[PDB]
């Protein structure tokens, strides 16, 4: 019935000092039944990483739309695309289908190649803007991970004391989602550098 | 009724020319002398206001448009080709990227998009093409000013100065010769007055002259205050006052 | 909770901070005062995507409408545009805005509901607050309001929904547009609800959580 | 290779030679047109000439009420001349109902001169043989003359004038604006500057006029309004009491 | 809503409560229900405000272009653009409209569209939610040919009866007077119709 | 009617030609001479700017040398607004193929597609072809380097050096007498310089005049590289190759 | 100077003319004779049919439109098949939706700016026939005259085609004899083989040859062939 | 050069449409027709050219009436004035359907001029061969209006096209110098069948039949109408008396 419920999954963003950070479950289910223990849902195009969770058809889709539209982008600025305006891109992109959306939760992560700043955003399904400075959150344990987030997160976290922090905000907001879970992936974003980490977690 | 001209009215010559095109650029050279300058932290863009009659108010005829807040535009040839042709640039700027983006075109981009309009009535059926040259100055975050020149065939080239129009192959020659990369916005309004003088016959003043410049940002334009990120536009006309002012140090 | 009071020279809006997604709250300190141009502001309430959706394309043909006739830009023709548009699509685009500005003809005042409705006052509110709101302006609002009276009756009617209205809350913005000045955006002119220190760092010892496997990312092409 | 005179193509001396013959058809009606601006109004007069006998004087004019406020007159064959009023009147109401104000002179000029440069550039429409001088008082910039012509040309004017014997009446007009220094008619009521407009119009053309010779045309604020045969008679017996 | 035209002696006078409700909610307590659509030309709007308002905006715009081609538009004609619009767009519509000039050949005449979009000429005309409870005071209490103070006297009363027991219906009685002379605007504060 | 001015763009002459695919080669004849030379371990594609000043902007200025994919650029030789028209639909095209298979474009299918455009102009429309040649320098995982030429008659070939615009008679004789299957990106990146600097209608090859650029598989990677050369690094090579 | 400007049917000639028109009703000239003639209470189109062979067959001439309306073709028969199953529809539309024969006179009217478009538009071509119409309706026997310039006439009788001028001389002096011809359909068909028989010249009127077609007060619109028209020969 | 007279849409460097100009040749060569203003309405007649006796005499009508109340009389090539009836009585049709009041005279003659102005706007097209006298009674009084190929159009007193212009129009000049209070209804009907009479010795080589129809205020309600059986004799007469 609901699109959101059908494959579960979720993505979790956090800022800290002069680094960004975005997390997600590996869960692919089909209601009860878990399909897939691999199905990651953050990409990146260049420095800007983008986490969709909501129905996998559309998390595909527009992954594939997006790559298309900085492939396009990079080719006629002859520069990659900053995260503000991948931001107003995804948003615009949403919109377009307003009366038949994609039923995604995205979420832009990634630091402002010049101005050095730390950027994260999040969007509903037909693409209006909440444009966080501390944490933004996505899926079917949303009221979870705003829970964790609100309590664990602190300003200005070093990149290494900021991958515990998002860590546990996912970790825990998951064993308490049935549709979310079955391993994670977290991604620490620097200036110069981009780390990425498999988690051990719960498989149930 | 109904346009029956859906076959090119520009077509190769067996020579490999293309008739309308050449035509259309032999137009552009009859029209009034207009030239632009870039300097190292701006650029000026100046034409003629040939007042058609003493009793026409030369005011109410804008040579020089903003096209977006960080990019002016001037032209040598049909005025009425360039007015319909800053109506579309307008447009496009927001069709095709503001309210994709969020933000207004990079220069190139823009003239990239002028450019493809002007190819379209080269080629689209029953159209001639646009009777006009561009000179197309702006800013943009990541590749600073530019100058680029846009033809009736929807060719474009980006300058460090040139001119356009009647008296365009003596203009671009005084150019050459004062031109500089350590250049001041200043410096070269003050080399634009001075090549401009040689096109104009008659009266040289700020009544017959249209000067604009891409330079700082001007937030006593914006006519809002509170939003730090927006500082004004770059694009600003010089008043007739602030041209006599600096006519009087030529 | 938005609100729009006139004074003797101008027009003030007003809006608290709080995007709510069911009963939980998406943004803390959201911006719903948007700009159509540089002297008509706009508060919206209703579905968030079509009030910033109708805000921007309005906003865009108003600019091209203001280069194509060399004019300012006037209150009446985005009341116009934002009617018909709302109109067109039978109340499927939910936005309810509390349009306001100074032009060429005077200062201005209107709201604009989803279905394609207007009303002209000396002073408005809409949103779940709009109740709230409302109580405060018809009990302190007079004819011939100072710009700082004004300023003042706007913050308290915002106030009222943010304590007393479950979908507003957090801080107040406040945009004042007087007949003679630039219009003044006043991002957080109040914030009355600011979060009291935590009781505990949850700052967790390096190395609590367990880690699989560990790889360096190619950003560069 | 001859056919660069048929259609709007550019011939090899970048000219357009249907524009330039289009300009031409404008004066086959042999009728000189003014327009000054006063203190509050704008005045245009216009030559009124009925050659047949059978014809209803009444029905013969070249000025058009446009809106409320814009008024036209057009120097050009009448069935183009209505063609253009149509649809002036057309775009004027359709922009009071889109953007909820008044169309301004300026803007409808525009608007009109884009219309004009489109079949200028596109060969299935030819251009309208017609110069259409738009006059309003605007709520804005005040008395305004704007001006378009078949290549798609559009200007203000502080005053200006058309057809056949149009050199005669503009130098007329601008050796009174050199002598004067100022870009308007200094005078309260718009009966004088109607006075003004025809005792020019007279010293320029070197004609005297009768009360069926004259068409005039006076835009105040909020309204443009054209005056009876009666009302020009007055007119004329007021020049009359000064020379 | 409580809105009504009348016809008199001089011409036609129309008369409007000022409220408007989303439930029982007054969203507006000043709303002018009496809308221009030609210099003498006016009309009282009843049902959906969108509906009503979109479709006074374009009978405005037609009316508008109509003077600027064959010049004063009849009353009649007014009604006959209001009709055709309510009846085309029957089934996405809810709007009942009174049509109510003054022309200086036919004095004031009334016209009343109710939902289904058909015509109906009268003396006068009641309409909106308040209309229901003042037909009998209405027929009981109109004569033809009444004078200015006459005419706005039997609106008054009518509409301060129709406030007085429709809930929908409340505020100030607006009246838009329309005769030779010009056009006149009245108001009526409560503290004065209230105690009539 | 309408009838009267249509030049009919396209109509077979009585021996068989296309007038206006004829006309448009003639056009291109007149433009800036491009090189493409495929090597062992890359290719090479060299174009001489057509008209330059002192006070045309070097820096921000590309009318030869045009990026399709990461994988795939060309060579332009006619106007550059037609050109851009194509290039726009053809970049447009390899996305379109990357959406739906997830694998970069083909070489081949890229320009097979661009080609068959053109072949459009040609039958049908009555519209005037696009004056434009093309030299397409790409590497795919199926037939590694590859290097194509297209015309305005929609024809496309294969070559392992070509060149198009003015002089490709000259030029094609010089690259036939100087080429060997078992060259370096090195010795072709001489040999496309030497071959413009005996075909150039100027006084000197200098730096200004040259666009420059290069689809290695840098050894130390294992991933192809696109290298459009920047004035400084044209300026460099230019002397290195002994032409100062 | 006619070379310049019959190019096509939208170009006026300097004299005021529309050589395309005029082309087009030089078809029927070259076209074979039929003949129309009308008293008070019947209707009879007479025509001439034209055989390319002695082995190839006679070509119909006459087209029935409804039960009280048909018509004789001069000159491109597909044009007359065209604007026939037109004018059948016309014919058909009336008796569908107001249950009403169509009246000959407005059938005249619509052939007429049916052919009318096709003079003022480009591209198209005026069609290259002449009709003769006859018809019963509610006003007594109707007699008409198409031609492709749009022009339709009312008459007592007439002729098109070639030598179509013998006949029409013909019938112009018999006017008042065949006029009176009221409740005699033998005598009025003889009187229209007496009027065609006048634009001989080649051959004389044969079995096959011969076609002819009557409608009236009692008779609907019925054509006669062959053995039919033996006892008119 | 020359050929500015083969296109309708091409302007001759005199600033002359020759297409028109060409058009008002057929109206020249077309019968003659006239209209009669007279104090409370307008009169319509026009010559019918008898071929031969085969013509049924009263029958091949030419004077077409718009809605209930406009007469249309034209001259030239008669299915283009059909052609134009036609989308006269669309364009009343149209304005009644959302306006309810017929059509005004002035608002009918300008959406006439609208249409034949439109048929000079392109190639594509042939202007009309036919000059159009109209008019009838509206809210204000009676208007008479001729509209010629071009799509000029003015109010007149009296108006006169086709073979015996001149003739007709020098009768009319008489009766607007000898009435300056107006004629009757009664009288122009007369008048218009003598005017006829006098403008047939143009084209005297041929009888012909007379057809004559009016629209007053106080003799038909301001509805058109056909003169028929006595007015109509009683108006041949008067001509017939007159002619000697
Ligand atoms: C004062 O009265 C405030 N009261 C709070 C509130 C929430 O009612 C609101 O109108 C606020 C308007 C602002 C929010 C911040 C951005 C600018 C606009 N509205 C919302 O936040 C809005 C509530 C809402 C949700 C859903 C519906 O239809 C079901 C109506 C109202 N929230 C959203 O629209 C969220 C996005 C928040 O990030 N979107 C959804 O829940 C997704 N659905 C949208 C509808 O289509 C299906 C998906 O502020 C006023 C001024
Ligand atoms: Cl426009
Ligand atoms: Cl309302
Ligand atoms: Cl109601
Ligand atoms: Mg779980
Ligand atoms: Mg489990
Ligand atoms: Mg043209
Ligand atoms: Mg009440």
């Amino acid at each position: 019935s609901d699109p959101s419920s059908i494959n579960g999954g979720i993505v979790v963003a956090m800022t800290g000092k002069d680094c960004v950070a975005i997390a997600c479950d590996l869960r692919l289910g089909s209601q009860s039944l878990g399909v897939s223990n691999k199905f990651e849902k953050i990409f990146h195009y260049g420095h800007v990483f983008l986490g969709i969770t909501g129905l996998a058809t559309d998390v595909t889709t527009l992954n594939e739309m997006f790559r298309y539209k900085t492939n396009l982008y990079k080719l006629k600025e002859e520069r990659a695309i900053e995260p503000e305006t991948f931001t107003q891109l995804v948003s615009s992109s949403l919109y377009e289908r307003r009366f038949g959306p994609y039923f995604v939760g995205p979420v832009v992560a990634g630091i402002n190649s010049k101005s050095g700043k730390p950027f994260i955003a999040g969007f509903d399904l037909i693409g209006c803007i909440d444009e966080a400075k501390d944490f933004i959150v996505s899926g079917t344990a949303s009221d979870q991970l705003f829970g964790m987030c609100e309590s664990l997160y602190e300003p200005n976290l070093e990149p290494e004391d900021l991958f515990e922090t998002i860590s546990q905000a996912l970790l825990n907001a998951a064993d308490r989602d049935a549709l979310s879970g079955w391993g994670a992936v977290v991604y620490i974003i620097k200036k110069d550098e981009v780390v990425k980490r498999y988690l051990k977690m719960r498989q149930d | 009724m109904t346009d029956r001209y859906s076959f090119s009215l520009t077509t190769f010559s067996p020579s490999g020319k293309l008739g309308q095109i050449d035509y259309a650029l032999t137009a552009v050279k009859q029209g009034v002398t207009s030239l632009g300058i870039k300097a190292t932290n701006g650029v000026v863009i100046a034409t003629e206001k040939k007042s058609s009659s003493p009793l026409a108010m030369s005011e109410t005829l804008s040579k020089v448009s903003l096209l977006t807040p960080d990019i002016g535009a001037v032209y040598s040839g049909m005025g009425p080709d360039y007015r319909v042709l800053v109506d579309k640039s307008r447009k496009v700027a927001h069709t095709s990227y503001k309210r994709i983006y969020g933000e207004y075109p990079p220069t190139k981009l823009l003239v990239s998009e002028v450019a493809k309009i002007m190819q379209e009535a080269t080629q689209s059926g029953g159209v001639r093409p646009f009777g006009v040259s561009l000179l197309i100055a702006g800013h943009d975050e990541f590749n600073g000013f530019s100058l680029y020149q846009v033809d009736p065939s929807g060719s474009y080239f980006p300058w460090k100065a040139t001119a356009i129009g009647k008296g365009s192959v003596a203009a671009k020659t005084f150019l050459e010769k004062r031109w500089n990369d350590e250049l001041e916005l200043e410096d070269a309004i003050h080399i634009a007055l001075l090549t401009l003088k040689e096109s104009v016959e008659g009266e040289f003043n700020g009544d017959t002259i249209e000067l604009a410049i891409i330079g700082d940002e001007n937030p006593d334009l914006l006519g809002y205050t509170g939003i730090p990120t927006d500082k004004g536009p770059r694009f600003r006309k010089l008043t007739s006052q602030e041209i006599n002012d600096r006519l009087e140090a030529l | 909770t938005i609100v729009g009071v006139k004074f003797n020279n101008g027009v003030v809006i007003a809006a608290d901070t709080r995007s709510t997604q069911g009963p939980i709250v998406a943004d803390k300190n959201c911006a719903k005062l948007h700009r159509i141009s540089p002297k008509i502001w706009c508060a919206g309430a209703g579905t968030a995507a079509d009030t910033e959706a109708v805000t921007q394309l309005i906003g865009s043909n108003i600019e091209l409408h203001s280069l194509y006739t060399s004019r300012e830009p006037r209150v009446v023709s985005a009341l116009q545009m934002l009617k018909q548009h709302l109109f067109k699509y039978q109340g499927h685009i939910g936005a309810y805005l509390i349009v306001a500005g100074v032009d060429p003809t005077g200062s201005h005042l209107f709201s604009i509901h989803a279905h394609g409705s207007t009303d002209v006052g000396y002073y408005l509110s809409l949103g779940s607050g709009s109740l709230a709101a409302m109580a405060v302006l018809e009990s302190h609002w007079k004819q011939d309001l100072t710009k700082e009276e004004a300023i003042k009756l706007a913050s308290d009617a915002i106030q009222a929904g943010i304590w007393n209205d479950l979908g507003s809350g957090s801080n107040v913005d406040v945009c004042v547009m007087e007949i003679g000045k630039d219009a003044e955006y006043l991002r957080n002119y109040l914030t009355p609800n600011v979060r009291e220190e935590k009781q505990k760092s949850y700052k967790f010892p390096r190395g609590t959580t367990a880690v699989l496997k560990e790889s360096i990312v190619n950003i560069c092409d | 290779a001859g056919y660069d005179r048929h259609i709007t193509i550019f011939s090899p001396e970048g000219r357009l030679y249907q524009v330039e013959y289009a300009f031409k058809a404008t004066n086959q009606t042999n009728i000189n047109s003014l327009a000054v601006r006063g203190k509050d109004c704008t005045v245009v007069i216009s030559q009124k000439k009925v050659p047949d006998k059978l014809l209803d004087p009444t029905t013969v004019s070249y000025i058009f009420c446009i809106s409320r406020t814009i008024g036209m007159v057009v120097n050009g064959p009448i069935p183009d001349a209505r063609n253009a009023a149509l649809r002036a009147k057309a775009e004027a109401a359709e922009f009071r109902y889109k953007y909820g104000y008044d169309m301004p002179c300026d803007v409808l000029a525009k608007r009109m001169a884009n219309l004009s440069q489109i079949y200028t550039q596109r060969a299935y429409m030819r251009p309208l043989g017609v110069i259409l001088t738009f006059v309003s008082v605007d709520e804005e910039l005040g008395p305004s003359i704007y001006k378009t012509d078949p290549a798609g040309y559009y200007v203000g004017y502080k005053a200006t004038a058309t057809g056949p014997k149009q050199q005669e009446i503009t130098t007329n007009l601008e050796n009174h604006f050199k002598k004067s220094k100022i870009d308007h008619i200094n005078e309260e009521s718009w009966e004088k500057v109607v006075e003004f407009a025809i005792t020019h119009m007279i010293d320029a053309l070197g004609t005297e006029f009768s009360k069926n010779d004259l068409e005039v045309g006076v835009a105040t604020k909020d309204k443009f309004f054209t005056l009876s045969a009666e009302n020009i008679e007055e007119r004329l017996v007021a020049i009359a009491e000064q020379d | 809503t409580s809105i009504m035209a009348v016809t008199f002696k001089d011409g036609v006078i129309l008369g409007a409560d000022s409220r408007t409700t989303t439930g029982a909610y007054i969203a507006n307590r000043v709303t002018d229900k009496l809308t221009r659509v030609h210099d003498k030309i006016w009309c009282c709007r009843s049902g959906s405000a969108a509906d009503t308002q979109a479709i006074a905006d374009i009978v405005q715009y037609h009316l508008e272009l109509y003077t600027s081609q064959y010049g004063t538009p009849s009353t009649e004609t007014a009604a006959s653009v209001f009709k055709e619009l309510c009846y085309e767009n029957k089934d996405n519509l809810t709007a009942g409209i009174i049509v109510a000039g003054y022309d200086d050949k036919n004095k004031g005449e009334v016209y009343t569209i109710p939902l289904g979009g058909s015509v109906h000429k009268l003396p006068y005309a009641i309409a909106g939610s308040g209309s229901t409870f003042i037909y009998g005071y209405c027929d009981k209490n109109f004569r033809e040919n009444m004078s200015k103070e006459e005419t706005v006297d039997f609106i008054k009363h009518s509409l301060s009866q129709a406030i007085k027991w429709d809930g929908s219906s409340g505020g100030v009685i607006r009246m838009v007077v329309l005769t030779a002379a010009g056009v006149e605007r009245l108001i009526f504060y409560p503290d004065e119709y209230e105690q009539l | 009617g309408s009838r009267r001015y249509d030049s009919r763009t396209t109509i077979f002459s009585p021996e068989g030609r296309l007038y206006q695919v004829e006309y448009a080669l003639e056009s291109i004849s007149h433009a800036g001479t491009a090189i493409g030379i495929m090597a062992s371990d890359g290719i090479v594609l060299a174009a001489e700017r057509k008209v330059t000043s002192t006070l045309l902007e070097q820096d921000t200025s590309t009318e030869k040398l045009y990026k399709l994919n990461d994988k795939i650029a060309v060579a332009v030789a006619g106007l550059t607004a037609d050109a851009e028209i194509l290039i726009n639909t053809a970049r447009i095209h390899a996305q379109n193929y990357l959406k739906t298979y997830n694998e970069d474009i083909p070489v081949e299918i890229l320009v097979r597609r661009l080609s068959d455009i053109k072949q459009g102009y040609t039958q049908h429309g009555g519209l005037r072809p696009f004056g434009v040649s093309f030299i397409y320098a790409g590497y795919d995982d199926r037939y590694g380097y590859q290097l194509y030429t297209s015309n305005p008659s929609g024809n496309y070939t294969g070559w392992k050096a070509i060149s198009v615009g003015a002089n490709t008679s000259a030029a094609q004789t010089l690259l036939q007498m100087d080429y060997k299957d078992d060259m370096k990106v090195d010795d072709a990146i001489e040999l496309a310089l030497k071959t413009l600097s005996k075909t150039t209608d100027s006084s000197a090859l200098t730096y200004d005049r040259l666009e420059f650029a290069t689809i290695r598989k840098g050894a130390n990677d294992g991933e192809v590289y696109q290298k459009i050369f920047k004035p400084q690094e044209i300026k460099d090579i230019l002397v290195k190759t002994g032409i100062t | 100077f006619r070379n310049n400007y019959d190019g096509d049917t939208v170009t006026f000639s300097p004299t005021g003319r529309l050589f395309q028109v005029e082309y087009a009703l030089e078809a029927i000239k070259q076209g074979s004779v039929t003949v129309g003639l009308r008293s008070n209470t019947h209707a009879v189109l007479v025509a001439l049919k034209r055989n390319a062979d002695e082995l190839s067959s006679y070509q119909k001439k006459i087209i029935k439109c409804d039960e009280h309306m048909g018509l004789s073709l001069a000159g491109l028969a597909p044009d007359a098949r065209v604007l026939s199953n037109y004018l059948r529809q016309q014919c058909n539309y009336s008796s569908l939706v107001f249950n009403r024969k169509l009246a000959v006179e407005r059938a005249g009217h619509l052939l007429c700016d049916k052919a009318q478009k096709n003079t003022q538009s480009y591209g198209g071509r005026p069609y290259g026939v002449g009709l003769l119409i006859i018809g019963y309706d509610k006003s007594g026997a109707h007699l008409l005259e198409f031609q492709p310039s749009g022009n339709v006439t009312e008459l007592y009788g007439t002729a098109i085609g070639a030598r179509s001028q013998g006949a029409k001389t013909y019938l112009e002096r018999t006017l008042d004899t065949f006029i009176k011809i009221d409740g005699n359909p033998d005598e009025l068909i003889k009187a229209g083989v007496e009027a065609i028989s006048q634009s001989l010249r080649d051959e004389s009127l044969t079995v096959d040859n011969l076609s002819i077609a009557i409608v009236g007060k009692d008779t609907p619109f019925t054509i006669y062939d062959g053995e039919a028209v033996a006892k008119y020969i | 050069g020359t050929g500015y007279d083969l296109s309708n849409s091409v302007f001759s460097p005199d600033g002359r449409n020759f297409q028109v100009e060409y058009a008002v040749k057929a109206v020249e060569n077309g019968t003659t027709s006239i209209g009669i203003k007279c104090n409370d309405g307008v009169v319509f007649a026009v010559e019918k050219l008898i071929t031969s006796k085969l013509l049924v005499p009263q029958k091949n009508v030419k004077i077409q009436v718009v809605d209930r109340h406009i007469g249309c009389v034209y001259s030239g090539l008669i299915p283009d004035g059909r052609h134009l009836v036609n989308r006269g009585r669309e364009e009343a049709a149209s304005f009644k359907k959302l306006y309810k009041t017929p059509i005004p005279i002035p608002a009918f003659a300008d959406r006439l001029g609208q249409y034949v102005q439109a048929h000079t706007l392109y190639n594509s097209v042939r202007p009309f061969g036919v000059s159009t006298i109209f008019g009838g009674v509206d809210k204000n009084g009676a208007h008479l209006y001729m509209l010629e190929p071009s799509g000029s159009y003015w109010g007149y007193k009296g108006a006169a096209t086709g073979k015996g212009r001149q003739s007709a129009k020098a009768e009319l000049e008489k009766l607007v110098d000898h009435h300056p209070e107006g004629l009757s209804a009664r009288e122009a009907v007369k008048q218009a069948a003598k005017i006829i009479y006098l403008a047939h010795e143009d084209n005297k080589e041929k009888d012909f039949e007379l057809e004559i129809s009016w629209c007053s205020l106080s003799e038909t309600n301001g509805l058109h109408k056909f003169v028929k059986g006595d007015l109509l004799q009683e108006a041949i007469d008067f001509a017939q008396k007159e002619i000697n």
